[PDB]
Order: C-alpha cells, then structure tokens, then sequence
C-alpha cells in the first residue's frame, strides 16, 4: 500500500528487528507495508 | 433485596498467565535424530507446495522424575475475577415452563461484552445453615470432600462411596456428613445441574466451573494411582480446560496450542475468594489486616487465600 | 503428490487397541485439518459426537460435508497413518462396518453419522482420553430412508414406531438408535421442511387429483395401494375448479425449482461413486462424487 | 536454433525407469539408478527442488479458456485482470456478440433505474447503451428469471485491446493463470462492499479450500450482487444462506398473494471457484485516474462455475 | 513487554493493556520525587528506573553495527542519550554518581552525499536517485552470484560514517550495567535564546 | 526533482541450533538410530537396585531386580514451504542474457531461501518438540517438594500416607507457589530464598537414572560438570541475575560431545547455504548444456547451586523471532 | 492416464452398421467388458416395461463414456472421470442447440426409442444413447411430458374437464433461447407421473403433520381450501403414509436432479463440439 | 455533572469515568459504529467494569 | 477506536485532544499551540481520578490523624482518598500524610 | 511376544549353509 | 556384535551393558 517489490540487492543488517513484528503490523505501527506469505515471498520478476 | 429460603455458592475458575521455570537434569532423555526428508504436498499449477518432514525418538532414561516445572511469578491475571454469572437459558435452550406467556416474562426479568474474559461463575444452591468456617478454607464447593486420590487405585465400587455414600462422615470434618445435602448427594440438585449424566441437552461449547467438582466421570479419574495422577496431570490431559483470550469463556476443542494446567482438577479443592456481607467489613479489612473480625453479629467476611497473593488497593489503604 | 497424514499419539497404544485398530483398516475417517502431521484429539467424528450430549446427527452430516475425509491404511505404535481423499484419485474402501449392508448393486455409497449405535464403532483409546468413532459407509438408497426415519421420529414422537425405529434391508433388519429430542439443527431442518411444505401446499396442482380419483374408481395399480380405497374431501374441494394449462405451467416451473431446492436440502453427507467393486476381495475402488 | 534447443532440452519430461528383469547385470545397475533417483528426489538439497519442475506427465492441469467477442463501449480497458465476468444469454441464434459484464458495469445495470457507485459511474459514465445491450431488465427481474439468463464465465486473464469489437479471454474452468508464457498470477479482484465473509456474519473444522460464491439476489428495490466466501459445501451454503436471508422470508410472507409467483423466489447462488483456505483473501485498493475503491484480492484461484440454485 | 504481546492483540489483551497503562501511571510515574521517599537506596532506585528505560526502547536499528560513537576511556559503543533538564542533570550526576567518562568519541563532520555521475543520469532522466549506486552495481553487476552476509555488507551500511576523523565531545557518560549512555542537557542552548526547554 | 531511495535493508536470520543451545544439556544424542528402525517402541531394562541386608528375623532380604520397560516417544515434525512454479521455470531455463542471468540468480536465491527456511524450521521444531517433551514429563514443584522427599514416601503407599501427601501438596500450592513473587516482597534475604528454591528443584529432580557415562557438558572456567538446565523466560532470566547477581562461568560451556555433529550437522546446513545450491544448479545447467549435443563455547549462563553448576538458558528469543508463544 | 476402454464385439460389423456408428461417434453413452449391457439398451429392450425411474437410477448409478473411434470389431471409448475433460458433440436426432449454456443434462431419451438408437441386426444388442441436452430444455420437457401424461390420463378417465388440443397446443413445444422445437408426444412416463401424483395428494396431510410438529404463522399461508382436513386418522396409516410420501419425495427430488450434469465451456458451432467435463 | 444521590461512593473512590458508563477506548472493537457506540451508550448492556 | 500502536503514535505526535491554556488566569482551550507542549493521559484512557473529597470537616481531620485506620464512610458522610498519579503532600498543621 | 524390549545381535540358522528359511 | 551399542549403554561393563 505504497510499497514496491522489486528484486533489490537488500543489505543484510544484523539487527533484532523481528521482535514484535507480526503483532505490530496488525495494530498499524507501519503506515504502509506488504505481507508476502507463500509464493509471494520471492525476489520478484524484473 | 429480601432473602430467599436458600443461599448460593458461586464458583468461578480464574485464569492466570504465569512465567514458569523448567529444570531438567542432564542425560534425562536419550534421542535419535532422523534425517530430514522432503515431499511435495499440493502441486498447484500456481505454486508447488513442498513439505519438510522430520522424525525423532526421545526415550526417557530416568526411572525417577527428571524434571520439575514451577510457576515463578504471575505475569497478569488474564481473567476478570468478576461477577458475570452463567446463563442457563443459553446452556439449556430447549427447556421451558408451562405458559409461554409466563415463560417469556421470566426470560424478560433476567438476561434473555467489553473488557477481558468475564469468568463465567456457576451457582450452587446451598442452605443458609452451611457454616462460614467451611467457606473460610479451601474445600470443595459441594459438601463432601472428594478424597478419592487417597483411596485405592482401579476400585470404582468402594470409591464411589467416599464421594456419595453419606452414611460415613467427611474426609475433613468427621462430625458432619455434608455441609449441604442439596449438592453433595448422588441425585441432588447440584448433581443434576452439573454432572454429565443429566447435561445431555446442554450446549457443548460453553464452559461451566462446577464440571470440575460434580462430574463423576472425571471425579473417578483421580481414583487411580498417585504416580498415575501426577502423570495424567502434566501429560497434556486438558480434562477441564478453558479458552484463554476468548471474550466469553468456552471449553477448548482439544487445544494443543494453549499451555495450561489445572490443579483444581487434581486435588479437587476450590480456594475462597474475598467475599463479604456488607461494605463495612470490607472497609474494616483494609483498616486492620490482623485484628479484623471475621464475624460481626450476622455478617461475615471471608479473607481470600489462593496460590496467588493478589494485592488489593482501596484508595490508599493497601493489603498485601 | 504426497497424500498421507501421520496422526501421532501422545501416549502408548496398548496391544488390544492395536488389534482393534488393525481390525479397522481401509475405513473412512474424517479429519480436522488436511495437513501432513496431526494429533489424535481431533481425528474422527468424536468431537461432534460425544458421550455426554444427545446424538444429533444433522450437525454430524454438515461436519462430514465440511471437513475432509481420509482412509486408514497403516496403524502402529504411537501413530496411525491415514490417506486423504481428493477428487481425481481412486481409493480402496473395505466394508468393515458392523451393520453389514452388502454392496452388490455397486450403488453410490454415502457417509453417515453412526446412527446404529456408538458402541460397535466407538473404538476406544485408553492411551489418551479420546474416542474415535468411525462414520457409517452405506449406499444412498439405504441412506435416504435412514435420513427420513431420523426426520420422521421427531414428528411422530407425539402420535408401530418400531417400524420407524429400525431399518429395512433385503436380508436383515438392524436397530438404529433414535433420540427423544433431535437437537437444535435437526429442529432447524424440520423447521425448514415445515416452512417449505406450508408454502408449497398452495402451489400444488389440480389435475392429478382427477387422475387419482378416476384411477381409484377405475384401475388399481400396485402403487395405488396406500389409500385403502378411500379419498378425502380436500381433493374434492380443490376439484371444484376447472383445469387450465398456463397457471399449471407456471406452477410446475416453480415446482421444478422447489423440488430442486428439496434435492439440495435432502442431500446431506458425502457420497462416493463406486466402480468395479470386488465382492470376493470385499474392497471397492471408489472416488469422491 | 541453439537457444531453441537449449530451451526445449530443459523443458522435457524425464524418461521412465526401466528394470530389465531378464538380464542379470542390467537389473543391478537399474536398481542402483532407482535408489540414486529416490535419494536425490527426497532429501533436503537443491536436487529435490530441481525434480519438482519436470512435472512428469493428475496434479497439474492446463485450463480451458473462453474466447469472447464483445463491444468496446460495453467494456472498459482500465479494469484489473481478475474480474469475474458474467455472460448474458442471447435470444437470437446467430448473434456473434457475447454480452459479458464486469461487476461495475453490472452494478450500473443494477442502480440505473433506482464507494461502488462512484467508481462504477466513473468507469461506465453513460448507462443508456448498457441498458440497450440487455433487451429486458425490468420485466426479466419482474418475473425473476434474470439469474438463469446470466451465466458466469470465470475471471479475465487476457484482454487484447481493440478500438471496436474487443476480444477477451477468461478461464471458464481450471486453474486461473495468464495466457502469455511470460508467466504471472491472475489475482481475482472483487470490490469489497459487494464482498462479505460468511464467518463474519456467522460470528470448527479446517477445510481444504475456501470457495467463492456469487449470489444474484432479488431485493425489492432492484437486483443485488454479493460475493460470498465459504469454507463449506454448496448444499451447506444453501442452508447457511437460508439462515442469512432472514427478512426475505418475512417479505415473502408479507406479499401474501401466492398466485403471483414472482416474490416466492429470492435470488440464486452460483459457485464461482475454489481458492485455498490456508491463505485467505487479501485486501487491496484499485485506483482509477482519480478515485480508489477497496478491492478484495484473491490468489491461487481454481475456477469451476456451477449452476444457479434457488434460495 | 513481550509476554503480553505473544498472542495477538485480541479484544481482551487490548483491555488489560489499557488497565496496565493506568496502573503504571498511578504507581511508577514521576520516579525522581518518589525516590526521595527512601534515603538509602536513591542510587539503586534511579539506576533501576533508568535501566528499565533503555530496555523498553528498541535499540535494534539497521545502523547498530556502524560504530559511530564510542566512550573515550575504553572502546565500547555508547548506546543512546538521556536528554534531561539542568536540575535533573544536577541530581543525576551526584545520586547516580560521578560520571565514568566526561567525553565521548564522535564524528567531526557530516557524512556527505552528492548526486554524482551515476545518479545524475537517473535524476535528470527519471527523477529517482538511489543512495550508493556503486554498491548496487557492486551487488548485482559485479558478481551477483555472491550473496551478501552480515559482515560482507558492513561497509555498505556504513556509507560515510566510518571514514571520518573522530574528535572528542564532552558529555556526562553514565554506565547503566553493560550499556554506557551519555546523559546531557540542552538548557544552556535555550536559556540564552529566552525560549522554554 | 528526484525521489531518493535512502538505502535498502534486510534482516539476517540467526541460525539457531539444537546442539548450540543449552537445552541439549538435558539430552544425550545417541548415534544409534535403531529405535526408529525397531518395530516396537519399547526398550526393556534389567535394572538392579541395592538392598540393605537386615539381620532381625522379620523376612529374608531377597535381592531386587526390576524388569522395567521404557516406551520411546516418536514425534513427527513437519513444515511446508509454498514455492512458486515460475521460479522453477527459470530454474530449468538456462540463462544467456545478463538480465535473465540476474533473474535466474534471483530465482536460485529464492529457492535457497526456502531450503534454508526448511532447515531453520526443523531446528526450531526440534527445540520445540524437545521442550514440549521436557514440559510433559515435568510434574510441578508443589508435588515434588514432597513426592521427591523420601521421609514421607518408602514407608509403603497406604491410604494414610497418600491422604497426608495430598494435604501436603495443598500447603506447597499456597505458601510456596510463585516463589519469585515472594522474593520481591521478601526483606534483605533476596538471594538466599531464590537459591534455596532453585537448589530444592535440583535436589528434587536429581535421583536415579539408567544409561550413565562420562562427565558430559563441562564448563570452561571451573571445569565442573553441568547438572541440568533452567529453561526460563527472559524476564525471569533478568531477575535471576539481579537476585543471584553473578554467574560461575562467563556464559561459556565446553562440551566435547559436540564432535560428531560438527560434521553431520554441518553437511545439511551448509549444503543449502547458496554456495552449494548455486553449485548444484550450475551442475544441472551443465547437464542441460550436455542434453542437445548428444569443545566450542556454548552461550549459557551457569549458576552454582551448592555442588551442582547448572545452566540457565532462555529460548524466548527463539520464539519471539517466530512470533510464536513461549 | 491409460483410459482407452475396449468392448468385445462377437460378430463383425457390416457397412451400414459402420456408417450408423460413424454418424453418432461424438456422443456419450453409459457403461456396465460385455457388449450386452454396454449401455442403456437393457432397460430399453423389449424384455422389460420401459419404466422411467429404474432407467434413471441405472443411469445415475453406472458410469458414462464418450467414444472416439469405431472399427469392424472394436469400439474405442474412454469412460468419464471427475478429474479431466473430454470433447463431446451433439449428435442426437432431436437436435437441441448448445448455444452458450454452461450445463448439459444426461437423461433417458423421452422423444421415442427410435429417435436416439442404433439397431444392430447382426449382433446381440440394440444400443441406445441417452439425451445430452441443456438443462432448461431438460426441465421444460420434464414439465411438458409430466403434465401431458397427467392431462392425458385424466381425459382417458374423464374427458369432460380438460381438452386434448388445449394441452397439445402448449405442452408439445419448448422455446429456449429463441429456438422453437417440437415434442414427439405419443406406457412410458406413467410411474413418474403417478409418483408426482401421490406426492401432491399426500402433501396436504404431510404439511399439516409438519406444522403440528412445531403456530398460526405457518397456518395462515395455506388458503381455506388448502387448510381443512379433519383430525381423525389412524396412527399406523398416518405413519406409513408419511414414510411412503417422504420416500417418494426424496426419490422424486433426486430424480428432478437431472442425473450426471455435464458442464461445457467453448461451444464451437462450426464443428458442433464443446469442451466437456464432469460436474 | 448532575447525578442522583443514589450513586454509590464505591464508584467515586476508584478512578472511573465521570459519567455513568465506562467509555472504553480500544477495549470495545476496531473501527465500528455499533460496538463502540453500543459499549458507550446502549444501556441494555452492562458496562464492562460493573 | 483505531489500533493500539496507531493510538500511541498519535498520542505523542500532536496535541491529540483538548488541552488547556497554561500560564493564564482562566483556563482556555489552546488555539496557538506554538510553545504549548504538554502530554495528557486523560484523553488516552478516558478516566478521571478521585480528589480528596470529604463530606464534612470531621472526617478530613480524622484522615490526618490515622491515615490507615480511618473510616471511609461514617454514618451518612464519607471521605474519598485521592489516588491521582501525582502524590501530593497534605499538611494540616503538623499532621502530614502522603 | 518375546522380543518386546530386546535387541538381537545375530541368529542361529538350522544348519542351512545357503538357505535363509526355516527355524 | 552386529550392531553399534557402544554409545547407547555406555563404556563401562560393570555399570551398564548388553
């Protein structure tokens, strides 16, 4: 909802930013996010 | 606000999120890690769905108990500890009185959703001569104490007698047979309400606390060995469970996701809540915690004991 | 495509229970989830059919309609393995059910609540506190009369009832248990049938009454044996009208749609379309209809 | 040719395994190859995911497609791909044009004569021509035979553009996917105010899939279109929608004349297709040049349209 | 507190969280004038009320591995600042104790970023600049088969933060257990402008 | 006027391992794997307890052997990974142009992030089933403060000692439950009460057990064998280091048993590590070319409760990275 | 999968038999391998009375098959599965146009035995193929042969109330999607008609028993001629009447479900075939 | 705010809302007009506290 | 009625609802909001706190004497102990309660 | 049975130097 | 003896074994 999904080279940081994420996206801390479960969790077509 | 001929014994089961501690000594269980394997499950034209399976055998070495799990502290009391009672017109929707004009007037003078779980509390009819000293200590909500765990294993015939045969006195109070005969007997009023033999027309999804005290099938479950009734406690029985976060309390449909254990189903005793008879004994309980009167001429106050020492605040007068 | 569920026990299955489950291999079992590894508490029909409450079969029919079906192929210690039933595959289902209905005609089968009793298909686990009940698999000509006996016992509780209580077959008669109260959803189905009938009674034709009158007074068929040579008066006062074709044609179109809706209402439970049944091997190659 | 040979040689079925039972030394190397095939088609490696793409021709089925010849003014180019289209039955035998409707151009066939309405009349501003497509709307809804003259033909997967006499291609039966071999997923787009979830109005067993049902229904003001999502079966959702249609049985009571057979039927339910229940429908927003309406996005659709069954 | 968020925010969790808000507001708000209720454990109470303040803050950001600020006495990252007033600074430098360090080692200049030759083409052409175009070219053109690990992508997260000279800047450092936060006040910056802090 | 992309980031999934965590202190990993091959899930032990040779003429002190049978628990651990088919269509299609080479590298990286997802899911499901085994055979401490006390048992389980044992359970349910809540309302004796309760758990757990061997899972500083493991939550882990205050080792343990799983445990995890997934896919791409032409430190805080030096490990971070309840 | 089913012809087929089997090669037919009970020809034999309901129950019980190739000794045919599709054609001499209809119904041929058959003189069997027709045409011909059987048996008993030309004017023609067909209306269809008759006779007392089972709400919707039946009837007679009526209602509802209902996608009127799957 | 004299003092010794019903902010629902407004104004249901 | 984190976000990010003007004589609702920075839980959780209300001066001079064993309700009067999040020192003569 | 908890190291064949069947 | 029961029971022959 305001997010693009391109096959970017994603820099691999080491932060613990998984903690309280699936509950934080449900309440709406993030203004715009895309949840990709299953086949959508892919480095998309160029 | 005029007394009817009977009194009640309100029973609620109150859930608690408790942070646990698990000890388990070394070389407790031996293991065999199998190699993991892959197999496709739902080969849809859009996306092939795989599956990664794994099997392992955990053989328990120790002939003693190699683990103890204690509750370390309470995180929060997840329930209400409230007043919300059970609606028998929702549990038993097929039963009705004679006149549909008087059967609809009744359903109108009684109940025909915000905050946490309401702790749906049952009600047991009990005479007004039940001594308050029975209710000031942890007992069964019916009259007789159900010390069936103490008796011999796999013996249903004799151990029905110590629950229901009133010719012999209590396990606890051997100068009386029951503190109420209207719930403690084999076909009594509290028994026809809450046993499974007479709840054949009830709605199966709803939850009743007194099923942990009146159901003969699970009361005779604890008749077996003490080294079996501590196994069947912690072996994920879920014999008398409840829904965790549901707004309206229900029984779980064989839930393995939640983690709970019920010690009131093992040793068969409910703990007294903080009850009173007037607001004045409540106001005097906070003023002097030691020298408060449990009885003032006709009124009583029942100080709450529990595994959790819940701390009370009325304004600024705190008790611990 | 791996279609195989490994339902795992928590506790150890005793040897007599292993023999009782090995006696039932190939039978239909309904599952809670469609996934590869499940638990026992949720396998079978026991979560809807419990000992504590009344046998209500209409919610069991909708449970068998909704949830998936699986056959039992392998039973061992601590685990019993099932094979799901998907459209497009042919499955071998053996007749291991205690009221024995012989599938000689290779008719389409039907999956039933255990209306004949629990305790013959109750098969009991003393490992873990659960009861696995196996649904009855039987042809749809028996299934329609069992469902009509279920629906008719509740309306004939008020006003010979042993004929409605038991079943009729070619070889034998078996006793199926009826409750004194059907339940909420059985009463809902009886209520929907009552509303359908009380609406459709005015949308009945008029011409066939003249047929049944002239056929009673003229020529007795084998099918005309129910009246015991008697006609009521409601037939007469709806035969004080003259016959046309236009209102009857519109009434027969709405009668077609209402009989299709009644076909939707009576068709409860899964049906299996058998092909090449082997009576000597006692198994049947079936798929989901 | 080298590109074509390198592209065909990778996209080839693997040969079937032979066991020469007759000879001695051939049986040993053939079962050697058999265990070397299983051991690399089962374990966690890239070899077991390499094996899944060969497809070995029961599991995968190339679907059927409906080549429909429509008018360009009765359609819109700016619509999304996964719109469930509804073909209208034509009275003339040799017609050549199959008048289909997107849910918005059918929503303007609903409302013109009496959110969704904003984007509907933004996409299809002039409704006189679309009321001229159907020969009779008010009489056909008066005798309530509109549900059988409207048949669904599944979601649109390919719309080739043409200024006059447009041509569309929908999956009528089978796994919903695009037509161009540069491959993409056709996500079924359903507007949200017509979409209701039946568990929400219901307020215990896990199925295999959660189906999508369209229900053309005959409200007393005009027709209404509602897309029903149910995990249950067809003959079960007939009973569930009988529970849901509570004031309709009161209206059919309060129209007490039984010889007027028009108010004795209240719509019909057709099953559109089967999407998976473990992955629920995703909400999304579909934008025009000016407006944006919230649209249900449904992926992994397997279209199989059923008959209209009378409530 | 992740034991109250482990299940979803159901209608019942979002009720006892609102109860716990009012409970914490009644009980543990204003931790510095209720620290005077005891005299002995002032230091441990303030140290615990600040050590439970650096734990509620999620310090896990993507620029955590980029060492930009260090303590001048020993090599250890700072881990954040407390911004207090002058009175609370005067009370938290005696009761919490004299500061372990008086200065921190931070950068001396802004880590600049200009639209260079590769991003000028896409600024003028598309109007989409990226940050470190050379690292995108290093990741997908020059050997795209080498996927980045944590350590291999550390000079790409530290864009210009690392290659700088590090002057020391004065800040009262307070060591809250293993962290070494840097408390300070900005009321000298606001009082001579005649503006409220 | 441009639109800056200020950087683009992803998280590194931490590789948890069952032999890296301290939950494997309480488990011995046998390299036998014949109890999976064995048909029946039982194993029969001929244990033999000692006896006290009594002298009075009561009864002859016959020898004691017990033929005990331990049934093995077989658990099935299964995840799934829905992988798109147009990833497979690029996996089999050999790339020639650099854009399809980048798209094919992206397809391999999507595939190698699903095999890694499966291996990372079966090293969390393994810890989950092991922790649920240790929570299923864990009777509570209000039972085993007395059932594991022999001064009440071993006189013969009659009706009377069981009737007193239940009333003794009901005391420890009230005056002993939630022991870390009584320690907050305790006086200056914070540490000694908590150390007493933890030592009482270690004393009530530790008894007789079959199949013993060498001193496995030693620590590195003291060199003492580690008796057990205290699986706690993270808040209790924070509280047991301000009450107890210290650790016997600096979160280091030295198990030399982890020597055959630094080989058998690595050639699955590093066999899907995108260095071998890309290698095997290049190998199959070469086949498509061939086609038309024809010991260690363990992070675990070790506390000393009397003579045993148990470990305290919290798997709260393991479950909070799943958004699954601990 | 391997789906080619062959049947065992005893005698070799002659030239006119080859032509008549080639003429209807695209049509479907049931299955029982024996050529004796190969299809519906054992219900439409001269051995049994041509009863509709047993024919329908046999047609809904046994599987279907669309044939691909014909020879002098073999009949190549593939049976029907619920999985995949087969291309079938409309080769029936009562010709009904499959223009854009998403459903096809398989019913016994009520337009006469000769209209949809091949008579094999040389062999032992005379085969018939069922009617594959769109479902509004199917329910319309069910209406116009059911009501014609009723309105014919009525004027055979009493011709004073109705008229034969009045029912033959409307009940002999179907009109679906502008096509006007004629019905060959001539025994047949008598048991289904009398089943419907028994249902609508006993449905008043059925509705009364149902509304007395559970008040004036459901008693207002009958009219006054549709309400009054006296409250005196024996228990065994009422129970047997209700049981037999509900049995005939269930059979009649599953019978007015028109059997194996085929579904089509792309009807190509140039080649007269449509892609057809089982539903 | 004008209240009757029969409003009990146990309501006023705690920190409740100054009107009668407890107006719950997020405890009711999420984006509705019949559950939040119901739990705020509809007195056919008792408030969540008492 | 929006979700929890989207209420926590809008609680601090702006003066989310109904502030009073400070440093005036009478309380006005703010219109400027430039230098007026204040947070407010009374709109976050919609509950007011009790004040030290006493029905008569007898109970409020007995709250100072014994602040633990005082009667919250004496026959027809009452005293209501303030529970507000700022603990305020009450000093009546030399009798100091907290 | 007899092997309800026991492993078996080997077996004893009934003098059959090349046959695996029998006791 | 035709198996690998060395790590299962233990190294000592007086404590455990086959």
């Amino acid at each position: 909802e305001g997010v693009e999904n391109r096959p970017f080279p994603y820099l691999t940081v080491d932060a613990d930013l998984l903690s309280n994420l699936r509950q934080s996206a449900a309440e709406g801390l993030f203004h715009s996010f895309d949840l990709l479960v299953g086949k959508d969790a892919r480095e998309a077509g160029i | 606000k005029i007394h009817p001929g009977v009194a009640m014994t309100v029973v609620r089961t109150d859930e608690i999120l408790s942070e646990n501690i698990l000890f388990s000594s070394r070389a407790s269980t031996s293991m065999f890690i199998g190699t993991p394997n892959v197999s496709r499950r739902e080969a849809r034209v859009d996306a092939v769905t795989f599956e990664v399976h794994h099997e392992m055998a955990s053989i328990d070495t120790g002939l003693s108990y190699s683990s103890t799990m204690t509750p370390a502290r309470v995180a929060a009391i997840t329930t209400d500890m409230g007043i919300h009672t059970q609606d028998f017109f929702s549990v038993f929707p097929a039963e009705a009185f004679g006149n549909q004009q008087v059967n609809d007037y009744i359903k109108a003078k009684v109940g025909a959703l915000c905050h946490g779980q309401q702790a749906t509390c049952e009600i047991i009819v009990t005479p007004v001569t039940a001594d308050v000293a029975y209710f000031q200590k942890s007992n069964s909500p019916r009259g007789r104490a159900a010390c069936v765990v103490s008796c011999e294993n796999y013996n249903q015939e004799v151990a029905e007698g110590l629950i229901y045969d009133h010719s012999r006195p209590d396990a606890a109070y051997e100068y009386r047979s029951t503190v109420n005969p209207w719930a403690s007997q084999l076909g009594s009023l509290g028994d026809i309400m809450y046993n499974s033999s007479y709840r054949q027309t009830a709605v199966p999804g709803l939850y009743s606390p007194c099923r942990a005290f009146f159901n003969k099938e699970e009361l005779l479950r604890n008749n077996r060995g003490l080294y079996n009734m501590v196994n069947e406690y912690s072996q994920r029985l879920g014999g008398h469970p409840a829904t965790s976060n549901t707004e309206v309390q229900f029984v779980v449909i064989a839930g393995t996701d939640v983690f709970l254990e019920q010690p009131c189903s093992f040793l068969q005793e409910a703990f007294p809540a903080l009850s009173a008879s007037s607001r004045a004994l409540i106001d005097e309980f906070m003023s002097v915690k030691q020298t408060h009167a449990p009885i003032h001429y006709g009124h009583y106050i029942i100080e709450e004991v529990a595994p959790v020492r819940r701390i009370l605040k009325f304004g600024n007068k705190v008790v611990f | 495509m791996d279609l195989k569920v490994v339902v795992s026990l928590s506790s150890r299955l005793y040897t007599d229970e292993i023999a009782k489950m090995q006696q039932r291999i190939g039978c239909i079992l309904p599952l809670a989830s469609t996934h590869g590894t499940q638990n026992v508490q949720g396998l079978g029909l026991g979560q809807v059919y419990s000992l504590e409450t009344v046998p209500d079969y209409v919610s069991m029919y909708n449970y068998l309609s909704d949830c998936t079906l699986a056959v039992l192929d392998e039973v061992s210690v601590d685990s019993l393995i099932l094979t799901k039933i998907v459209p497009g595959q042919t499955y071998a289902i053996k007749n291991k059910y205690q009221p024995f209905f012989q599938w000689h005609g290779t008719g389409s089968l039907s999956v039933m609540p255990p209306v004949f009793g629990r305790e013959h298909a109750t098969v009991k686990l003393e490992s873990n506190d659960v009861d696995i009940v196996f649904p009855m698999v039987l042809p749809t000509p028996i299934a329609e009369e069992v469902l009509q006996k279920i629906l008719l016992f509740n309306v004939y509780s008020r006003v010979v009832h042993m004929h409605l209580g038991s079943v009729s077959y070619l070889g034998h008669h078996y006793e199926l248990a009826l409750p004194e109260v059907p339940g909420p959803l059985g009463l809902a189905l009886l209520d929907n049938l009552s509303l359908y009938f009380c609406i459709m009674v005015t949308l009945l034709p008029r011409a066939s009454m003249r047929l049944v009158r002239g056929l009673i007074r003229h020529e007795h068929h084998d099918l005309l044996n129910l009246f015991q040579e008697m006609v009521p008066d409601e037939i007469a006062r709806i035969d004080l009208d003259d016959l046309s074709v236009a209102d009857d044609l519109s009434r027969m179109r709405v009668m077609m749609t209402y009989l299709q809706s009644l076909a939707s209402l009576f068709n409860l439970g899964p049906r299996l379309a058998t092909a090449a049944y082997s009576q000597e091997t006692l198994t049947a190659t079936c798929w989901l209809r | 040719r080298r590109r074509l040979q390198r592209r065909i040689a990778g996209l080839l079925p693997p040969p079937a395994r032979r066991l020469n039972i007759s000879r001695g030394s051939e049986f040993t190397r053939d079962v050697r190859g058999l265990v070397e095939e299983h051991a690399q088609a089962s374990s966690l490696s890239a070899a077991a995911v390499w094996r899944a793409g060969l497809l070995a021709p029961s599991g995968w089925r190339p679907p059927v497609f409906g080549d429909f010849l429509i008018h360009a003014s009765s359609f819109n180019n700016a619509e999304a791909t996964g719109t469930p289209l509804f073909q209208f039955k034509q009275s003339d035998p040799f017609s050549g044009v199959d008048a289909v409707f997107t849910p918005l151009s059918l929503f303007i066939l609903m409302n013109h004569g009496r959110g969704l309405t904003r984007m509907a009349n933004l996409l299809y501003d002039s409704p006189a021509t679309l009321a001229d497509l159907v020969p009779d709307f008010g009489r056909l809804v008066a005798d309530r035979r509109f549900h059988n003259f409207i048949t669904p033909v599944g979601p649109l997967v390919e719309n080739i553009k043409s200024t006059y006499l447009n041509k569309i291609t929908t999956v009528v039966h089978g796994p919903v996917v695009s037509k161009a071999i540069p491959r993409s997923t056709v996500k079924v787009t359903v507007p949200q105010e017509a979409f209701v979830d039946l568990d929400a109005w219901l307020s215990q067993p896990c199925p295999a899939d959660a189906r999508l049902y369209v229900a053309l229904t005959y409200e007393e003001a005009g027709p209404r279109f509602t897309f029903f999502q149910s995990s249950r079966g067809h003959c079960q959702i007939m009973n569930i929608l009988r529970i849901y249609y509570s004031p309709s049985i009161m209206h059919r009571y309060a129209v007490v004349q039984p010889l007027h057979i028009e108010e004795l039927t209240f719509g019909a339910v057709a099953c559109l297709g089967t999407f998976s229940a473990t992955d629920g429908w995703r909400r999304s927003a579909f934008n025009y040049r000016g407006s944006s309406l919230p649209v249900v996005e449904i992926d992994s659709f397997y279209s199989n349209v059923s008959d209209w069954e009378v409530i | 507190d992740p034991t109250f968020t482990e299940r979803g925010f159901s209608k019942t969790v979002k009720s006892d969280l609102i109860a716990m808000f009012k409970r914490h507001l009644l009980e543990h708000s204003f931790f510095l004038d209720r620290a005077e209720n005891m005299g002995s454990g002032f230091s441990q109470y303030v140290r615990s009320r600040l050590s439970e303040m650096v734990a509620a803050v999620s310090g896990e950001s993507v620029l955590k591995g980029v060492s930009t600020y260090t303590t001048a006495k020993g090599g250890e990252p700072v881990g954040g600042v407390f911004i207090v007033t002058d009175n609370v600074l005067r009370q938290l430098l005696t009761f919490l104790g004299e500061e372990a360090d008086n200065q921190i080692m931070g950068p001396s200049s802004y880590a600049s970023f200009v639209v260079r030759g590769e991003n000028l083409v896409t600024a003028v052409s598309y109007g989409r600049v990226m940050r470190t175009f050379e690292h995108f070219m290093a990741r997908i053109v020059d050997s795209p088969e080498k996927a980045g690990s944590t350590k291999s992508d550390l000079p790409a997260v530290a864009a210009g933060v690392e290659d700088q000279p590090r002057v020391p800047i004065s800040a009262a450092v307070i060591k809250l257990g293993n962290h070494a936060v840097a408390v300070e006040s900005l009321q000298k910056m606001y009082n001579d402008t005649q503006s409220p802090y | 006027k441009f639109e800056v992309l200020l950087g683009v980031y992803t998280n590194a999934i931490q590789y948890v391992r069952f032999l890296e965590t301290a939950l494997a202190v309480s488990c011995v990993n046998t390299e036998f794997k014949d109890l999976s091959r064995m048909t029946d899930g039982k194993i029969q032990f001929r244990i033999s307890v000692p006896t006290i040779a009594h002298g009075d003429g009561r009864r002859p002190s016959k020898q004691r052997t017990f033929i005990v049978v331990k049934n093995c628990h077989k658990h099935h651990i299964s995840t799934e990974m829905e992988l798109s088919m147009l990833d497979l269509e690029i996996l089999h299609s050999i790339p020639e142009t650099p854009v399809e080479y980048a798209e094919y590298v992206g397809a391999v990286k999507t595939v190698a992030s699903a095999l890694q997802f499966g291996v990372d899911a079966l090293e969390r499901g393994l810890i989950n089933t092991v922790l649920s085994v240790k929570l299923r055979h864990a009777p509570p401490m209000f039972i085993l403060q007395t059932l594991a006390d022999p001064t009440f048992t071993e006189r013969g389980f009659s009706k009377t000692v069981k009737s007193d044992l239940i009333a003794m359970f009901k005391r420890h349910l009230l005056e002993h439950s939630f022991f870390l809540d009584r320690a907050e309302n305790m006086g200056s004796g914070f540490s000694q009460y908590v150390r007493s309760r933890l030592s009482e758990m270690v004393a009530a757990v530790s008894g007789e057990s079959v199949l013993k061997g060498v001193s496995t899972y030693t620590t590195a500083k003291g060199g003492e064998p580690v008796g057990g493991v205290f699986i706690v939550t993270d808040n209790v882990l924070r509280q047991l280091l301000t009450f107890l205050g210290e650790e016997a080792d600096n979160q280091i343990m030295g198990p030399s048993s982890y020597a055959s799983f630094v080989v058998r445990g690595e050639n699955l995890v590093t066999a899907v590590s995108y260095g071998r997934v890309m290698r095997t896919f290049e190998h199959f791409m070469a086949r498509i070319v061939d086609s038309p032409e024809k010991r260690v430190p363990i992070s675990a805080a070790v506390i000393k409760l009397g003579n045993h030096a148990v470990a305290v490990e919290s798997l709260q971070k393991m479950y909070n990275d799943t958004q699954s309840p601990y």
